C-alpha cells in the first residue's frame, strides 16, 4: 500500500464490494448516399460481401 | 485496355487460386490462412475534406476568406477571381441550382434524403437536350417531387405548387421529361427496381400527413389507411385523384369515430371542395362493409350505424 | 516425433533387375520383399467439427492411415508356390490382377474377436522451407496391438474415434538397408476397391529413399542424414534422378 | 440497489434482515441502532451493511416493465 | 419474422425486412428487439 | 500474533473511480500504420503505438 496504493479485501470483492455495471451503447445508421448507394442492415455472407 | 497495375496477392508457396487470405488489422499483417506466411506487412489503415463524386462530380475548389490578419482590399480582388472564371460556368450554375434545391427543401422542412435525391435527380436530368426550354422553377419543382417519391416521402402537386409558383401544365411536362431521362439513365447505368415508388397515386402515403394536419388520432389514421387501401378495389372511385380518395376516406373515418371536424373544415385544411368530399362520402356510403376495418367493429371501438345516411 | 528425410523417383519395369543389381553392389545387402496394406480413414462428414482444438490453435482435418502386413500366401494365387519369395516375384506383378481383393480386405478390417497389429500413421504436408534439398515430412505413429469386445472390429473402433474409411492400397516392394540407416524402398502400389483393383504405379516401380530421425530438432543429425541422401544421389547420377516430389502431392489433408 | 446478500467484511448473511429491519423501523418505532441490535448485527460492518443501504430497487420498479407478459 | 416490443405500449410485433419500423398499435417509432430464446450461462461469482 | 502497533480502524466512505486498469492496459508488437507518415497510429482502441 506504499505510494498511495491500497490493499482491498478479495473476500469483500467476491461478496460485492465496489462491483459495477458498465453499459456501452453503439449507435449505427443506414444512410442513402444516392439512388442505389444505400446502406442496409443485414447478416452478411462471405460469398457475396 | 491500358496497363494492368493490379496487385494480385497470393501465397507463393501454397499456389492456391483463389488464395485464402486473412487481413490481420491489429497485427498490421496480411497472411496466407493455409500456411501462415506473411505476404505483406506494415498495413495502412482528419487531414482533408469530404467530397462525394456523385453529387457535385470530381470538382476540387477552395474559397477565400478572412484570416487572423487580413486586409479587406486583397479579399475583394480575390473573390472576383473565382467569380470571373469561364471554365466552370456550368459548375457554378449547377451549384446555384443545388443551392436553390436546398433552400426550397429547407423552407418546406424536407429531410436530407429528399434533398439528396432531388439534387441527384437534377444532376442526372441536367444538360439534357430534351430539357432545355422548360422553366428553372419547373425543373426545381419536378426534382423535388421526384426526390419525395424516391424517398417515399411523397408530396402532391398542390404541395409543390404551394412552395414553387409554377404553372401546372409545364410542371407536368417537366416531370414526364425528367422521369423519361431518369429511366434512360437507369437503363444506361445501374438498374433500379421501382417497387411502387414513382407511382402517381401513392394514396397510402398521404393519409398520415393529412391526419396530422387535421389532428386525428393514430387509430383513426390507421383506419383511414385501411379504407384508402380498400378503395382501390372499388371500380367507381379508383379513377378519382389520390388526394380526393385519401380525403374522403379520412372524412368517412372521422364520421365513424365521431371526431368533431366538419366537412367544410376538412376541405379548408386539405384544399378539397366540400361538395367533392360530400359526394365521395355519399358514394362510399354504399360500400360501408368492405371499407371499414373489420376488427374495429369486432372490438366495438366503432360501429357502422354511426355513419350518417344519404 | 519422427522426421523422414526422403527422396523419390521412378523406374520402368525393364530396368528393375538392373537397379536391383546396382543397389546390391552399392549396399552389399540383398533386397527384402515386403508388403503393407494401408487403410486410410478420413473424419466423418456427418460429424460437425470445430477448426480449433483443445487448445486455441486452429487445425485442418487430416486423413489418418492404418498400415499392416498381409501374409504372402494371400498374395500367391496358387500358381507360384515353387518360386521363393524374393525380388524376382515383382516382375509378374504388372497388371491390375492381385489376389487380395476388396471382399477379403473388408474381412480383414471387420475381423470376421482379437485384431491383428496395426500401425497408425498421421502425416502432415512437408515443410515449406525452400532451403532443404530433400523432402522433410513429420509423421506421428502408434502401434495398435490388440482389441476385444462385441464391437472389436478396427473399422468400428476407427468410427468410435470418429473416422470413416475412404480408400485403401496394397503396396508390394523390395527394400535395402544400406550404410548408416538409410532405407531405400522400391514398390508397386494397387488401390483396392469393390469395383476392381487398379495398378497406380502403372508399368514401373516407385522409389523412396528415406531416413527416420527421432529428433528433428537435432540439426546436426538432420544435416548428416541430408548429406547421406545427397551422397546417394551423387552415387546414383547418370542412371536415375532423385528429386523432391510436390508438397501438394505429399499432403494428406482433407480439402474443402 | 437491492440489499446485499452478505456483509462485505465478514460474510454474515444480511439479505434476510431487510424487511424485518424496515418493519422494526416503521411499526415498532425503534430507532435504527436498536433495530440493528434486535436483528443481531453486533459488528459495525454488519450494522453499516443494513444502515447505509439505499434501496433503489423500488425507484427502478416505479418504471413500467419494458417486456410485459 | 423477427420479434420486437414497442417502447411504451409494450406490444409484441413481428417484423420482416420490407416492413417499416413503427408500432402498429399506437404508432410509436421506437421498438426493442426481443430477448433471445436460448439459455444464457452466467457464473454465479 | 498480535501486531505490536494498534491500528486506526473503522468505516470510511470510498468512491470507485472510473479509471480501471483494463481500460488503460495497452501493448503493441506490430500493428496498423498511419496513412500519411506510416508510423504507428494513436489510441489503444486502434491497436496503436
Ligand atoms: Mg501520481
Ligand atoms: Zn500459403
Ligand atoms: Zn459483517
Ligand atoms: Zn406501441
Amino acid at each position: 500500500n506504499q505510494e498511495d496504493s491500497m490493499i482491498m479485501n478479495q473476500s469483500s470483492i467476491d461478496r460485492g464490494l465496489f462491483r459495477s455495471l458498465f453499459f456501452r451503447s453503439y449507435m449505427d445508421q443506414e444512410k442513402k448516399y444516392g439512388m442505389s448507394i444505400t446502406e442496409t442492415f443485414e447478416k452478411p455472407q462471405r460469398t457475396n460481401t | 485496355r491500358g496497363p494492368n497495375l493490379n496487385i494480385v496477392l497470393t501465397c507463393p508457396e501454397c499456389k492456391v487460386y483463389p488464395p485464402k487470405i486473412v487481413e490481420r488489422f491489429s497485427e498490421g499483417d496480411v497472411v496466407c490462412a493455409l500456411c501462415g506466411l506473411v505476404l505483406s506487412d506494415k498495413l495502412v489503415d482528419r487531414v482533408g475534406e469530404a467530397s462525394n463524386p456523385l453529387l457535385d462530380g470530381n470538382n476540387l475548389s477552395t474559397r477565400i476568406g478572412k484570416g487572423e490578419t487580413t486586409d479587406m482590399r486583397f479579399t475583394k480582388e480575390l473573390n472576383k477571381a473565382q467569380g470571373k472564371n469561364v471554365m466552370d460556368k456550368k459548375d457554378n450554375e449547377v451549384q446555384a441550382a443545388f443551392a436553390k434545391i436546398t433552400m426550397l427543401c429547407d423552407a418546406a422542412e424536407l429531410p436530407k434524403i429528399v434533398k439528396d435525391c432531388a439534387k441527384e435527380a437534377y444532376k442526372l436530368c441536367h444538360d439534357e437536350k430534351t430539357l432545355k426550354g422548360k422553366s428553372m422553377e419547373s425543373i426545381m419543382a419536378a426534382s423535388i417531387l421526384i426526390g419525395c417519391r424516391r424517398a417515399e416521402v411523397a408530396r402532391t402537386f398542390k404541395e409543390i405548387q404551394s412552395l414553387i409558383h409554377v404553372k401546372t401544365k409545364e410542371f407536368g411536362k417537366t416531370l414526364n421529361i425528367m422521369k423519361n431521362i431518369l429511366r434512360g439513365k437507369s437503363e444506361d447505368g445501374f438498374l433500379k427496381i421501382d417497387t411502387d415508388n414513382m407511382s402517381g397515386a401513392q394514396n397510402l402515403t398521404y393519409i398520415p400527413r393529412f391526419c396530422s394536419h387535421l389532428g386525428l388520432p393514430m387509430q383513426v389514421t390507421t383506419s383511414a389507411e385501411y379504407t384508402a387501401k380498400k378503395c382501390k378495389e372499388i371500380k367507381e372511385i379508383a379513377g378519382k385523384s389520390p388526394i380526393t380518395i385519401a380525403v374522403v376516406s379520412i372524412y368517412l373515418n372521422i364520421l365513424l369515430f365521431q371526431i368533431p371536424i366538419t366537412a367544410a373544415k376538412v376541405g379548408q385544411t386539405l384544399q378539397v371542395t366540400e361538395g367533392t368530399i360530400k359526394s365521395g362520402y355519399k358514394i362510399l356510403y354504399e360500400h360501408r362493409d368492405k371499407l371499414v376495418d373489420p376488427q374495429l367493429i369486432a372490438n366495438g371501438v366503432v360501429s357502422l350505424d354511426n355513419l350518417p345516411g344519404v | 516425433m519422427v522426421q523422414q528425410l526422403s527422396l523419390f523417383g521412378s523406374i520402368g519395369d525393364d530396368g528393375y533387375d538392373l537397379l536391383i543389381s546396382t543397389l546390391t553392389t552399392i549396399s552389399g545387402n540383398p533386397p527384402l520383399l515386403y508388403n503393407s496394406l494401408c487403410t486410410v480413414w478420413k473424419p466423418n462428414p456427418s460429424y460437425d467439427v470445430e477448426n480449433v482444438n483443445s487448445r486455441n490453435q486452429l487445425v485442418e482435418p487430416n486423413r489418418i492411415k492404418l498400415s499392416k502386413e498381409v501374409p504372402f500366401s494371400y498374395l500367391i494365387d496358387e500358381t507360384m508356390m515353387d518360386k521363393p519369395l524374393n525380388f524376382r516375384i515383382l516382375k509378374s506383378f504388372t497388371n491390375d490382377k492381385i489376389p487380395l481383393n476388396y471382399a477379403m480386405t473388408r474381412n480383414i478390417l471387420h475381423n470376421t474377436e482379437s485384431c491383428s497389429p496395426w500401425s497408425l500413421q498421421i502425416s502432415d504436408i512437408p515443410a515449406a522451407g525452400n532451403n532443404r534439398s530433400v523432402s522433410m515430412q513429420t509423421i506421428a505413429e502408434t502401434i495398435i496391438l490388440s482389441s476385444a469386445g462385441k464391437n472389436s472390429s478396427v473399422s468400428s473402433l476407427m468410427n468410435g474415434l470418429g473416422y470413416v474409411f475412404e480408400f485403401q492400397y496394397l503396396t508390394i516392394g523390395v527394400k535395402f538397408f544400406m550404410k548408416h540407416g538409410l532405407i531405400l524402398e522400391l514398390q508397386k502400389i494397387w488401390q483396392i476397391e469393390e469395383a476392381g483393383n487398379s495398378q497406380i504405379t502403372s508399368g514401373g516401380f516407385l522409389l523412396k529413399a528415406y531416413i527416420n530421425v527421432s529428433r528433428g530438432t537435432d540439426i546436426d543429425r538432420i544435416n548428416y542424414t541430408e548429406t547421406a541422401l545427397m551422397n546417394l544421389k551423387k552415387e546414383l547420377q547418370g542412371y536415375i534422378e532423385l528429386s523432391v516430389p510436390d508438397r501438394q502431392s505429399m499432403d494428406s489433408r482433407v480439402a474443402h | 440497489m437491492i440489499v446485499p446478500v452478505r456483509c462485505f467484511s465478514c460474510g454474515k448473511v444480511v439479505g434476510d434482515k431487510w424487511e424485518s429491519y424496515l418493519n422494526l423501523l416503521q411499526e415498532d418505532e425503534l430507532d435504527e441502532g436498536t433495530a440493528l441490535s434486535r436483528l443481531g448485527l453486533k459488528r459495525y460492518c454488519c450494522r453499516r451493511m443494513i444502515l447505509t443501504h439505499v434501496d433503489l430497487i423500488e425507484k427502478f420498479l416505479r418504471y413500467n416493465p419494458l417486456e410485459k407478459r | 419474422t423477427l420479434k420486437y416490443i414497442c417502447a411504451e405500449c409494450s406490444s409484441k410485433l413481428s417484423l420482416s425486412r420490407t416492413d417499416a419500423v413503427r408500432c402498429k398499435d399506437c404508432g410509436h417509432r421506437i421498438l426493442l428487439k426481443a430477448r433471445t430464446k436460448r439459455l444464457v450461462q452466467f457464473e454465479a461469482r | 500474533k498480535k501486531l505490536m502497533a494498534q491500528i486506526f480502524f473503522g468505516p470510511t466512505y470510498y468512491q470507485r473511480l472510473r479509471h480501471m486498469v483494463d481500460d488503460k492496459i495497452h501493448a503493441r508488437a506490430r500493428g496498423p500504420m498511419q496513412v500519411l507518415t506510416r508510423q504507428p497510429v494513436e489510441g489503444r482502441s486502434r491497436d496503436g503505438g
